[PDB]
């Protein structure tokens, strides 16, 4: 029929667009998890460092 | 059902924003962790 691709259509666009959404989302995501990485890691090095100056 | 898929894209947008919210903080410590470390490097870069 005409009226059941018309309806079809419309869900595969849809839900490519919910796929497009979670996907950025889990991309952002992962990229914030990345940054917490590279933060605590700073951190550490930074007190790795201070730590070596006050034992003197 | 439509509206519970509808709910379901309000939350991830609202989910995105969040993120982008908290991504951006994560970039100023991250800049601001790393040019203290620089300093901090630069001390014992003397010898
Ligand atoms: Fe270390
Ligand atoms: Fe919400
Ligand atoms: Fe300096």
């Amino acid at each position: 029929e005409q009226n059941k691709t018309a309806a079809t259509r419309y869900r595969q666009k849809k839900r490519a667009e919910q796929e497009a959404l979670t996907g950025e989302c889990k991309e952002l995501e992962k990229k914030n998890e990345a940054l917490k990485e590279r933060a605590d890691s700073l951190a550490k090095e930074i007190q790795y460092l201070k730590d070596l100056i006050e034992e003197v | 059902s439509r509206d519970k898929a509808k709910m379901r894209n309000l939350e991830t947008q609202h989910k995105v924003l969040e993120l982008t919210a908290e991504n951006e903080r994560l970039q100023k410590k991250v800049e601001q962790l790393s040019r203290e470390l620089s300093t901090l490097r630069n001390l014992f870069k003397q010898l």
